[PDB]
C-alpha cells in the first residue's frame, strides 16, 4: 500500500449553516461586516464619490483652458489679416541653417 | 545552555563524579520475564536511578507537564492494535517499533545525561541495544516486510554508533510456557493475543544475537525465573564484577565531554530517525503532517518554548 | 509618491495585528481606502507630467496604471479569501503580505523617475509573484510555471540592465526627465542593433510577445485566482509601460527594428486567437486571448505615434478589467465544479442567471462593444495601423471576427445549452461573487463615459 | 582605486579631515532603515527560537536596534566621507588639468542642426 | 577534540591570514599561508572518518603545490627584483605563477576539482570556514597584485569559474557541493571585476561570506547535509524555511535582495571599461546558480514533501544549538539592497 | 507548576537582562555624545556658531 | 480538489546520489547519513 494520508475533504457548502451567508466567511456576523465593508467602501465610497471626483476635475489636462486660449487667437487673427496658422513654428529669422 | 565548551574549561570534569557506583545496567527478559520489580529492586539496593522501559509515551513524560499526549501527535502507533492486527495494512507494526526505537534513544540519552552530569548509575529496561530482537521477532513472524528491517538497521546504524554500552547485561531466563502463563494470569486482552513462535523467536533473538553480541562489550548476567527474585544475589554478583571489557575504560574527559555534548542535545540524539527513507508503515504525507502539526501546537504549553507560554502560567516574557 | 507607498506599507502590519476572522475586512477596507487616494493622481497638466520629487512622478500614462493597481488588490482580496478559508493563519496572513509587497512593488514600479530603480522594482515584482504561484497554486505544474515564468523573464531583463547601465554611462543618467532632453538620436549599427534588443526583449518578454509567449499558460493558468487576476490585468502592462518610456531612446532605429516584431505580433495575434477556439481549458483560454490582446499594444507602441501610443494604453486599463472579471469569472465555475474543463459544467444561465448577465457583459466587453474602452483601444490602435499600412486592416479585420467567435463561443459552451446531468453542486451566486463582477465591470463600463483619463500621456 | 589616498594614514576608520563633514543626523532616514534591520533582526530572533514574536525579550530587541544603529552611524560616517573625498579630488585634479577639462563652447539650437526623422 | 585546542587552532588559522593581510614581505605571506594550511588540516579530520581524511589529503595536496608555486613565484620575483615588497610582480612569469597558485587556493576553475570534493568530506562547520575564512588571505594577495595580474589569464579564470560552478551545481543533491559549486561561480564573479574596480571584489567577498554564512548556519541549524533531509524542515521548523527561500534568493542575485548588489555593481564596473559582451554572458550564465537555487527553494519552502512518523517526537524539542549571529545574517543578506551606496566604506 | 521539568528560561536571567539594558544605554548616550561633539566639531571648524 | 503537494514519486528524484544519472553516474549511491563509512 502506499503512505498514511488524510483524505480529501468534502467540499463544503455556506448555505448549509448560514443559509443567508453573503459567502465571506463561515461565522455569520463576520460574512455581514465583511460584506457591509466591500460594499460601503467599494460602491458608496470609491465608486460613487470617485466617479464624482472624475467628473469634476479642475479641467484635465488643460483641454478647456485650451480651446479658449484658441478662441482668443482665433479671434486675434481673423480680425488682423493674419494667417490663422503659420507653417513654421518656430521664426525663420532666428534659425541659421547649414550652408550649401 | 547549562553545561558547554565553557563550564568544560572551566573545571567541571565528569571522572570528578564518576565513582565506582556509577555504572549503566540495562536489565532484559522476554514480554513477561517479571525484570520490572528486579531492576527496580537493584536500583533500591545499588542506589541507581531506575528509568521505567520506555513506552509510546516516554518524551511525553519528559517534555510540556509530563502527561501522555493524545496518539496521534505521539506515536501514531497502538501497541494493543499490535496486539490484534500484527499483519495489518496500516502499517502500525513497524511503526510501533519505530516510534518505540526512537523512545529508547531518547531514553538511552537521558540516561547516559544523568550518568554523565551526577555521577550516578541507572538501571534500564531494554535499553537501545535490545530493541532489535524485537524488530526481528517481528520480521520471522512476518509481520513486517524485509524494507522495514531495512530502515531500522540504518537508523540503528547511524544512531547507536555515537553511544556507550552498558556497563552490566541483566538476563532473565523465563521459558515461552511461563511467559503464556504469566500473560494469561496478567489478564490484559490484547496482550493475551501474543502466539508462541513470536515469544520464541523472541527468546531466539535474545539468546543466539543479543547476549553473544554484548558479551564481548559488557558483561552480561544471566538469571532463570527463580534465582533473579532474589534481589541480594544480583547486587552481589553486580558488585564483584571486574570491569575489563568494552569502551568505557578508554573513556577520558575529552570523550566523554563530547558524550555529553550529544546526549543534552535531544534533536541531535533524535536526528536520524527522521531519515527521508519512503517507507510506507512510517512515511506522513504533507497535508496530513501540516494537520496534526498545527494541531501540536495548539496544544497547551506547546506553542512557543517551554518558558515562554502565557496560557500555562509563564510570567516575565517581555524580559525573556 | 510617498503618500501611497507609506499606506500600502502600513498594510502589513494591519495584516499582521489583525485578529483572526478580521484580516480579510481590514485589508480589504484599507486596501479599498488607499484605492480611493489613488484618484490625487489625476491632477495632470497638458504640458508637464507631475514631478513629486527626485525619484518619483507620474504622468498621464502611469496614472491609470496606478489606480488599476490599487483597485486590483481588494478585488484579489475578495477573489482570494473563499479558496483559502481553510488555510493555516500564518500562511493566510503570508499570502496577503505577497499581495501587499507586489502592490508596493507594482506602485513604485510606474512611478520610478529613473530607469535603472524602475529595473529593480520590475524585477521584484518577480518574487512575490513566483511564490504567489508556487505555493498556493491549486495544481503540480505551477512548480513548472514558476520556472518559465522565472527565466523567459530573467533572461530577457538581464540584457536590459547592461543596456540601462552603459546608459547610464553615456548619458550620464538614466533620469526620465533629463532623458526627454538629452535624448541622441540612435543610428543604424550593430551596436545599436543589440542595444535595441537589450533594451526591448525583456518588455517583449512581459507583453509577451508571440513566440515568447509560451510561460503565460502556464503561469496564469496555473496561478490562484489573485495571481491570474494581477498577472493579467497588471504585470503584462509593466511591458508596455516599459517599452512607452524606453522607445525614447531608440529613435531612429525602431523604424526598422520594429518589422520582425511587428509581424511576430500581426500574425500573432492570428494565431493566439484561433487558439483560443480549440481551447478546452477555459482559463487556458482566457490566457490566450490576453496574448492576442497583448499583440495589438505590442504594434501600437512600435508604430510610435499618438493615435496608436493612446489606444495601447487605453487598450491595457481595458484589458487589465476585462481580463481580470474573465479568470474571476471562471475562478466561480471552478469553485463549483472544481476542474477548469470548459465543456464540463454547460447551461449555466439555466442555473446562475446573473452570474451569466455578468459573463455576458465581460464577453461583451472582450469582443470590444462600442463604446466600452475596449472598443476605443481597439479602434485606435486599428486607426494607426491603417495609417502605418492599409494592408494591416486585413490581419485587423480578420482577428476581430476571431475575437467575437472565441468571446461567444465561450459564453455559449458554459452558459447555454442544457446543464449537465450529473453535476448538482451548482450553488448560488455568493454576495461575495457578484460583488466582484461588479467591482470589476462597473468601473470599466463607467470609463466608457468619461475615458480621457485612461487615454494616456499624449492625450 | 582611491588606496593611495588612505594610505599616508593607514587604518583610520574616520580620519580627522572627517571631522570637517557634517554628521549625518539621528533622524537620517538610512540610520532609521538600519535600526529597522535591527528591529527585524529581534524578531527573527524571537522567530527561529520559537518566542513570542513581538513581545519576548524587549531588552533583546531594543539592544538589536540601539547596537544596529550604532554600527550604521559609524558607517554612513564613513560612506559620506569616502564620497566628499571622491568630489575633492576630482575637483583638485579638473583644476590642476585645465588642458584635459576644456570649456566647450555650447551651441544654441538655431545653429544645431539635427537629422529629422518622419514617424509615418 | 579539547575545546582549549580547539580554540588554540582556530586562532592560529586566523593568525595564518592575518599574518597574509598585514604582511609587506614575501616570506610572511607564504609563512601565512602554511601557518593557515597547518591549523586547518585538524578542523577537517574533527570527526575521524575516512571521508574527512580523504578530503584532508586532497586539500593537502592542492594547497601544498600551490604553496610551492607561490614561492616559487617569489622566487622568480626576488631573480627579477632583488627584494621581497609585496606589491606588483617584475616578472610576468612570476605574475601567472602566483595567479595560478592563488587560484589553486581559491578554487576557481579549472584547480576547482578539490572543493566540492573537500567540502563534501568535512562537517558544516569545517566547510563554513573553508569556503568564507579560507577565501580571505589569497583575495588579499590578488588585491595587492593586480597591477602585474595578466587580463586575459584573470578573466578567463573568472569565466570559467562562473561557467564551471553553474553547471556543476545543477547535478547536485548534497547540500555541500551545492555551496561548493556556488562558491566556485561566486569567486569567479569576485576576479572578474578585480582589475577594473577592486572595491567591487570586496563587495561581492563580503556579500557572498554573509550569505553563505547564513546558509551554512541555516544548515547547521537544522542538522541537515541533504536536499531531501532539508525538505523536512517545514514540519519541524517553519521559519527556518522562510528564511532558506529568501536566503536562496538572494544569492541567486534576485533584486531586491542583497545579493543583487554585486553583480549589478561589477556590471556598473565592468561596462565603464567598455566591456559588454562579458558581464551580459556572466549575468546569463548566473541563471544556472538561480535555478539550482530554485530548485532548493521548491524542495524545502515552496512546497511540503512528505515526513516520517518520528518527526513526532522532535515537535517536543526546542532547538539548544546555537544559531550564532543567524537572525543578523539573515537581515544582512537579504534587506541590505537600500543601503548600496555603503560600498565606498570598502575603498 | 506546569512543567515536569524546570526550563531553562522559565526565569529571566537578570544579569543578562541588566548588561541588556545597561549595554544599550551606553550605547545610547554614546551615541549621543559623539553626534553632539561631532556636530559641535563641524561648527568649529566651518564657523557656524 | 485540495492542493497538490509532492508524493514520495515526486521526491524520490531528490534523493539520488546526482539529479541527473546518466550511464556513467549510475553505479554512484548516496553517501551515508553521518558520513561515517564502515573501517573495512
Ligand atoms: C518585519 C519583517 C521581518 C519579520 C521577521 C519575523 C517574522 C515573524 O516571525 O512573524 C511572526 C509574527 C506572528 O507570529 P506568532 O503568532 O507570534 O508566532 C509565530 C507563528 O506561530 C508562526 O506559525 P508557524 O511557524 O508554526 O507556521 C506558519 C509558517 C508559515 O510558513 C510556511 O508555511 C512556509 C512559507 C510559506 C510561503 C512563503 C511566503 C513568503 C515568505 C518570505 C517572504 C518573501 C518576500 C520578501 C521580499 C522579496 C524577496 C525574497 O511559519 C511562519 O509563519 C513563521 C513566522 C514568519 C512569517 C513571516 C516571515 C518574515 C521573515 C522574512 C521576510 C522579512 C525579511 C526579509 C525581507 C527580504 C527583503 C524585503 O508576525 C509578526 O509579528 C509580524 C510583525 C507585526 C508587527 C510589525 C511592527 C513594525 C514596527 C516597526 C517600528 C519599530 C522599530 C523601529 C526601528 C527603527 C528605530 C530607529
Ligand atoms: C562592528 C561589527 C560588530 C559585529 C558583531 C559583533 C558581535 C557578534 C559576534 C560575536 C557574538 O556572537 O557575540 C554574541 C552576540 C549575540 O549574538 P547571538 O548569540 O547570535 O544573538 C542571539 C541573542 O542576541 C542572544 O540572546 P541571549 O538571551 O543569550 O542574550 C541577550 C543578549 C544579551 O546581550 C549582552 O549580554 C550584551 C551585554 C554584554 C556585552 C559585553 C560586555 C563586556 O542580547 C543581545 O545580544 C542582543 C542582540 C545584539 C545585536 C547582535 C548584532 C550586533 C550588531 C552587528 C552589527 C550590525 C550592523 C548593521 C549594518 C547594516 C548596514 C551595513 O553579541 C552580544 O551578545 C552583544 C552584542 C553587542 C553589540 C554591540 C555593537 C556595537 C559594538 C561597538
Ligand atoms: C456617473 C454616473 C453614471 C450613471 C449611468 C450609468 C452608466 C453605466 C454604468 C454601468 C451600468 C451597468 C449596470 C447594469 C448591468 C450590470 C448588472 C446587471 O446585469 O444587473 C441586472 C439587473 C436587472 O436585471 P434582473 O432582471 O434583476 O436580473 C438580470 C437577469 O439575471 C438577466 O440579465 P439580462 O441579461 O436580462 O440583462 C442584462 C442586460 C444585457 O444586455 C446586454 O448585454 C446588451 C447590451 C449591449 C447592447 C445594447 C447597448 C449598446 C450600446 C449603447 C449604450 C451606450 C451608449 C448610449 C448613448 C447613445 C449613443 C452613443 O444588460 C442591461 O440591460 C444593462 C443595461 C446597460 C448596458 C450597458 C452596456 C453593456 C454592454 C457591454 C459594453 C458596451 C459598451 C459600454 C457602454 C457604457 C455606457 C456608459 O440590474 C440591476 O439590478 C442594476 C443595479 C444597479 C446598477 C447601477 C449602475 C451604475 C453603477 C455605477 C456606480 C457609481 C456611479 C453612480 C451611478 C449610479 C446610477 C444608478
Ligand atoms: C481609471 C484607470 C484605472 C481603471 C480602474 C479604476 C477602478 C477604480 C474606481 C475609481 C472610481 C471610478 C473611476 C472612473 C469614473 C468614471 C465615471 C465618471 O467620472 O464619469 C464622469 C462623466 C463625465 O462627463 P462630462 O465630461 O460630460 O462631465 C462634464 C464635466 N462637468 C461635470 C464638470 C461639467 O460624468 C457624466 O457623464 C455625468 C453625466 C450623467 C451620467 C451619464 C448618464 C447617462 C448614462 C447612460 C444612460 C443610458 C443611455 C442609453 C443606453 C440605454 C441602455 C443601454
Ligand atoms: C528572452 C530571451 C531573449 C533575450 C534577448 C535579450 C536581448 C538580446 C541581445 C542582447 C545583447 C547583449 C547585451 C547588449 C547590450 C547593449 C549595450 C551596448 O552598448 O551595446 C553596444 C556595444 C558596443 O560596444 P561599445 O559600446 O563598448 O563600443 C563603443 C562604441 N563603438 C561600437 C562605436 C566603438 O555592443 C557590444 O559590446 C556587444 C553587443 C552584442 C553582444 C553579443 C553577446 C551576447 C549575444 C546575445 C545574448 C542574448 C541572451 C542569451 C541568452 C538567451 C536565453 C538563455
Ligand atoms: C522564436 C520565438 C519568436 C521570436 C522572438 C524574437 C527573436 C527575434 C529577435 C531578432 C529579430 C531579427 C533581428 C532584427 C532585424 C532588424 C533589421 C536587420 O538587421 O535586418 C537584417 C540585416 C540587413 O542588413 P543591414 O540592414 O545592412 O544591417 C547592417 C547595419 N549596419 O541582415 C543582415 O545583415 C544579415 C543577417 C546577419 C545576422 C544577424 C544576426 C543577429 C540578429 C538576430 C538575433
Ligand atoms: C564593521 C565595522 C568595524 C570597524 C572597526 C574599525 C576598523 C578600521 O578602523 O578599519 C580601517 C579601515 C580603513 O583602513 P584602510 O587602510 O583604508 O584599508 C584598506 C583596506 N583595503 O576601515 C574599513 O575598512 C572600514 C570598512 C569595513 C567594513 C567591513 C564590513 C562591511
Ligand atoms: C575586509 C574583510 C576582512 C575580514 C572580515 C571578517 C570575515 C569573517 C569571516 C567569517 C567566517 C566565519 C567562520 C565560522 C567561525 C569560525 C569557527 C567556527 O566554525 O565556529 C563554529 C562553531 C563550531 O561548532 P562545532 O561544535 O564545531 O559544530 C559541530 C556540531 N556540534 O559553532 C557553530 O557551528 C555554531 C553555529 C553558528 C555559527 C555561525 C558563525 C557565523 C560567523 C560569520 C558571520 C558572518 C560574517 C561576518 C560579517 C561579514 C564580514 C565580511
Ligand atoms: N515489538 C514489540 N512487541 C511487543 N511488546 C513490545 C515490543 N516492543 C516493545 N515492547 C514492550 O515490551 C513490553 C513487554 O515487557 P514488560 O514490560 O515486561 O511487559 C510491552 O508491554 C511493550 O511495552
Amino acid at each position: 500500500l502506499r503512505w498514511q494520508e488524510d483524505p480529501e475533504p468534502e467540499d463544503e457548502n455556506l448555505y448549509e449553516k448560514n443559509p443567508d451567508s453573503h459567502g465571506y466567511d463561515k461565522d455569520p456576523a463576520v460574512d455581514v461586516w465583511n460584506m457591509r465593508v466591500v460594499f460601503f467602501f467599494g460602491f458608496s465610497i470609491v465608486l460613487v464619490l470617485g466617479s464624482t471626483f472624475v467628473a469634476y476635475l479642475p479641467d484635465y489636462r488643460m483641454q478647456e483652458w485650451a480651446r479658449r486660449e484658441a478662441e482668443r487667437l482665433v479671434k486675434y487673427r481673423e480680425a488682423h489679416g493674419l494667417p490663422l496658422m503659420e507653417s513654421n513654428c518656430f521664426d525663420p529669422s532666428k534659425i541659421q541653417l547649414p550652408e550649401d | 545552555l547549562q553545561y558547554g565548551p565553557l563550564a568544560y574549561i572551566l573545571g567541571e570534569k565528569t571522572t570528578k563524579k564518576m565513582t565506582e557506583n556509577s555504572k549503566l545496567i540495562t536489565v532484559d527478559g522476554n514480554i513477561c520475564s517479571g525484570k520490572s520489580k528486579l531492576a527496580k529492586e537493584v536500583a533500591e539496593k545499588l542506589g541507581l536511578k531506575h528509568f521505567p522501559e520506555a513506552g509510546i509515551h516516554y518524551a511525553d513524560s519528559t517534555t510540556g507537564d509530563g502527561k501522555p499526549l493524545p496518539v496521534r501527535f505521539s506515536g501514531n502507533c497502538s501497541l494493543e492494535k499490535f496486539y490484534d492486527d500484527p499483519k495489518s495494512n496500516d502499517g502500525n507494526s513497524y511503526r510501533l517499533q519505530a516510534w518505540l526505537y526512537a523512545s529508547r534513544l531518547l531514553q538511552y540519552a537521558d540516561a547516559l545525561e544523568h550518568l554523565l552530569s551526577t555521577g550516578q548509575g541507572v538501571v534500564l529496561e531494554r535499553s537501545i541495544y535490545s530493541d532489535f530482537v524485537f524488530l526481528e521477532a517481528m520480521y520471522r513472524q512476518g509481520f513486517i516486510r524485509k524494507q522495514c528491517v531495512d530502515h531500522y538497521n540504518q537508523v540503528k546504524k547511524v544512531t547507536v554508533c555515537e553511544y556507550l554500552p552498558p556497563h552490566v547485561v541483566i538476563y532473565v531466563d523465563v521459558p515461552v510456557s511461563e511467559v503464556q502463563s504469566r500473560i494469561q494470569k496478567k489478564g490484559n486482552p490484547h496482550e493475551m493475543k501474543i502466539t508462541s513462535a513470536y515469544l520464541q523467536d523472541i527468546e531466539n533473538v535474545y539468546k543466539g544475537t543479543f547476549l553473544p553480541e554484548m558479551s564481548e562489550k559488557c558483561e552480561v548476567l544471566q538469571y532463570s525465573a527463580w534465582e533473579a527474585e532474589d534481589a541480594e544475589k544480583v547486587v552481589e554478583d553486580i558488585q564483584y564484577l571486574k570491569y575489563d571489557k568494552g569502551p568505557w575504560l578508554d573513556q577520558d574527559d575529552r570523550k566523554l565531554h563530547n558524550l555529553r555534548m550529544l546526549v543534552q542535545d535531544k534533536l541531535e540524539v533524535l536526528n536520524y530517525t527522521s531519515i527521508p527513507v519512503f517507507l510506507p508503515e512510517v512515511t506522513i504525507g504533507a497535508h496530513q503532517s501540516d494537520r496534526v502539526f498545527q494541531e501540536f501546537t495548539e496544544l497547551p504549553g506547546r506553542k512557543y518554548r517551554a518558558g515562554y507560554n502565557e496560557d500555562v502560567g509563564d510570567k516575565w516574557i517581555w524580559l525573556k | 509618491m510617498l503618500k501611497y507607498i507609506i499606506p500600502t506599507m502600513m498594510l502589513m502590519p494591519l495584516t499582521w495585528l489583525s485578529k483572526n476572522s478580521m484580516i480579510w475586512i481590514n485589508t480589504t477596507l484599507h486596501s479599498l481606502l488607499i484605492s480611493l487616494t489613488s484618484l490625487l493622481l489625476l491632477n495632470q497638466f497638458g504640458d508637464n507630467s507631475l514631478n513629486f520629487s527626485l525619484t518619483f512622478f507620474s504622468d498621464s500614462l502611469s496614472t491609470p496604471l496606478l489606480i488599476l493597481t490599487m483597485w486590483l488588490l481588494p478585488l484579489m482580496l475578495m477573489a482570494s479569501q473563499h479558496h483559502l478559508s481553510k488555510e493555516n493563519l500564518a500562511r493566510k496572513k503570508l499570502f496577503i503580505s505577497m499581495l501587499i509587497l507586489l502592490q508596493l512593488f507594482l506602485i513604485m514600479t510606474f512611478t520610478a523617475t529613473e530607469l535603472i530603480f524602475f529595473y529593480i522594482m520590475f524585477e521584484a515584482t518577480l518574487v512575490p509573484t513566483l511564490i504567489i504561484i508556487t505555493r498556493w497554486g491549486n495544481q503540480t505544474e505551477r512548480l513548472n510555471a514558476g520556472l518559465y515564468f522565472l527565466f523567459y523573464t530573467l533572461a530577457g531583463s538581464l540584457p536590459l540592465l547592461v543596456a540601462l547601465i552603459y546608459i547610464q554611462n553615456t548619458m550620464g543618467s538614466l533620469n526620465f526627465l533629463i532623458l526627454q532632453y538629452w535624448v541622441q538620436p540612435m543610428p543604424n549599427s550593430w551596436s545599436n542593433t543589440f542595444m535595441w534588443l537589450a533594451c526591448m526583449m525583456a518588455f517583449m518578454v512581459k507583453m509577451p510577445l508571440y513566440g515568447l509567449h509560451l510561460w503565460l499558460p502556464k503561469a496564469h493558468v496555473e496561478a490562484p485566482i489573485a495571481g491570474s487576476m494581477v498577472l493579467a490585468a497588471i504585470l503584462l502592462k509593466l511591458g508596455g509601460y516599459g517599452m512607452m518610456r524606453i522607445t525614447l531612446l531608440l529613435n531612429p532605429i525602431t523604424d526598422f527594428m520594429a518589422y520582425p516584431f511587428i509581424m511576430l505580433s500581426l500574425w500573432g495575434m492570428i494565431m493566439t486567437s484561433s487558439i483560443c477556439l480549440r481551447q478546452t481549458d477555459l482559463k487556458s483560454l482566457i490566457a490566450y486571448s490576453s496574448v492576442s490582446h497583448m499583440a495589438l499594444v505590442i504594434v501600437a507602441i512600435l508604430i510610435q505615434t499618438p493615435w496608436s501610443y493612446m489606444g495601447a494604453t487605453a487598450l491595457m486599463i481595458a484589458h487589465g478589467l476585462t481580463s481580470s472579471m474573465l479568470f474571476c469569472l471562471a475562478n466561480s465555475n471552478y469553485e463549483r465544479v472544481h476542474s477548469r474543463t470548459m465543456i464540463l459544467a454547460r447551461g449555466l444561465q439555466t442555473l446562475l442567471p446573473l452570474m451569466a448577465a455578468w459573463w455576458l457583459l465581460a464577453s461583451l466587453t472582450n469582443l470590444a462593444l462600442p463604446p466600452s474602452i475596449n472598443l476605443i483601444g481597439e479602434l485606435f490602435v486599428v486607426m494607426s495601423t491603417f495609417s502605418w499600412s492599409n494592408i494591416t486592416i486585413i490581419l485587423m479585420g480578420l482577428n476581430m471576427v476571431i475575437t467575437a467567435l472565441y468571446s461567444l463561443y465561450m459564453l455559449i459552451t458554459t452558459q447555454r445549452g442544457k446543464h449537465t446531468h450529473h453535476i448538482n453542486n451548482i450553488l448560488p451566486s455568493f454576495t461575495r461573487e457578484n460583488a466582484l463582477m461588479s467591482l470589476h465591470m462597473l468601473p470599466l463600463l463607467l470609463l466608457s463615459l468619461n475615458p480621457k483619463i485612461i487615454l494616456g500621456p499624449l492625450y | 582605486m582611491m588606496t593611495g589616498r588612505q594610505a599616508r594614514a593607514p587604518l583610520q576608520f574616520l580620519p580627522d579631515e572627517a571631522r570637517s563633514l557634517p554628521p549625518p543626523k539621528l533622524t537620517d532616514p538610512r540610520l532609521a532603515y538600519i535600526g529597522f534591520l535591527g528591529y527585524c533582526s529581534g524578531l527573527i530572533d524571537n522567530a527561529i527560537r520559537r518566542r513570542p514574536v513581538l513581545s519576548a525579550g524587549l531588552h533583546r530587541q531594543f539592544l538589536y536596534i540601539t547596537s544596529f544603529v550604532f554600527v550604521g552611524y559609524y558607517l554612513l560616517k564613513r560612506q559620506d566621507y569616502m564620497y566628499a573625498v571622491r568630489d575633492h579630488d576630482m575637483f583638485s585634479y579638473i583644476k590642476s588639468h585645465p588642458e584635459d577639462f576644456p570649456e566647450k563652447d555650447k551651441k544654441t539650437y538655431r545653429e544645431v542642426f539635427e537629422e529629422f526623422h518622419p514617424v509615418r | 577534540m579539547n575545546p582549549i585546542i580547539l580554540i588554540i587552532i582556530l586562532m592560529t588559522v586566523m593568525l595564518g591570514t592575518i599574518i597574509v593581510m598585514i604582511s609587506t614581505h614575501w616570506l610572511l605571506i607564504w609563512i601565512g599561508f602554511e601557518m593557515n594550511m597547518l591549523a586547518i588540516i585538524p578542523i577537517m579530520m574533527k570527526k575521524h572518518n575516512p571521508r574527512a581524511t580523504e578530503a584532508s589529503t586532497k586539500y593537502f595536496l592542492t594547497q601544498s603545490t600551490a604553496s610551492m608555486l607561490l614561492m616559487m613565484a617569489i622566487i622568480i620575483n626576488l631573480m627579477f627584483s632583488g627584494q621581497w615588497t609585496v606589491m606588483k610582480l617584475f616578472n610576468p612569469m612570476a605574475s601567472m605563477l602566483m595567479t595560478m597558485a592563488l587560484a589553486m587556493k581559491l578554487g576557481m576553475a579549472p584547480f576547482h576539482f578539490w572543493v566540492p570534493e573537500v567540502t563534501q568530506g568535512i562537517p558544516l562547520s569545517s566547510g563554513l570556514i573553508l569556503l568564507t575564512w579560507q577565501k580571505l588571505a589569497p583575495m588579499s594577495v590578488l588585491y595587492q597584485i593586480l597591477p602585474s595580474i595578466n587580463l586575459d589569464l584573470i578573466l578567463t579564470l573568472s569565466i570559467l569559474s562562473i561557467t564551471i560552478g553553474g553547471w556543476g551545481g545543477l547535478n547536485q543533491t548534497q547540500l555541500r557541493k551545492i555551496m561548493a559549486y556556488s562558491s566556485i561561480a561566486h569567486m569567479g564573479w569576485m576576479t572578474a571585476v578585480l582589475l577594473y574596480n577592486p572595491t567591487m571584489t570586496l563587495l561581492n567577498l563580503i556579500i557572498y561570506i554573509i550569505m553563505t554564512s547564513t546558509m551554512f548556519t541555516l544548515f547547521m541549524a537544522n542538522s541537515t547535509t541533504t536536499t531531501l533531509s532539508l525538505s523536512h524542515t517545514w514540519n519541524k521548523a517553519p521559519i527556518m524555511t522562510i528564511l532558506v527561500l529568501i536566503t536562496l534568493l538572494s544569492m541567486g542575485g534576485l533584486p531586491p535582495l542583497s545579493g543583487f548588489m554585486p553583480k549589478w555593481m561589477i556590471i556598473q564596473e565592468m561596462t565603464k571599461n567598455d566591456s559588454i559582451i562579458l558581464p551580459t554572458l556572466m549575468a546569463i550564465t548566473a541563471l544556472l546558480n538561480l535555478y539550482f537555487y530554485m530548485r532548493l527553494t521548491y524542495s524545502t519552502a515552496l512546497t511540503m514533501f512528505p515526513s516520517t512518523n518520528n518527526m513526532k517526537m522532535k515537535w517536543q524539542f526546542p532547538t539548544t544549538k546555537r544559531m550564532t549571529l543567524l537572525p543578523t545574517m539573515t537581515v544582512l543578506s537579504t534587506m541590505l539592497l537600500p543601503l548600496t551606496p555603503i560600498l565606498s566604506i570598502l575603498e | 507548576k506546569f512543567y515536569i521539568q524546570e526550563p531553562p528560561h522559565g526565569s529571566p536571567n537578570w544579569l543578562k537582562v541588566g548588561l541588556t539594558l545597561g549595554t544599550s544605554a551606553f550605547l545610547w548616550i554614546y551615541l549621543i555624545k559623539q553626534h553632539n561633539e561631532d556636530v559641535l566639531e563641524y561648527k568649529r571648524r566651518n564657523g557656524l556658531e | 480538489a485540495r492542493q497538490w503537494q509532492p508524493d514520495v514519486e515526486w521526491a524520490e528524484q531528490y534523493g539520488g546520489a546526482v539529479m541527473y544519472p546518466t550511464k556513467e553516474t549510475a553505479h554512484w549511491k548516496p553517501p551515508p547519513w553521518n558520513d561515517v563509512d564502515p573501517p573495512k
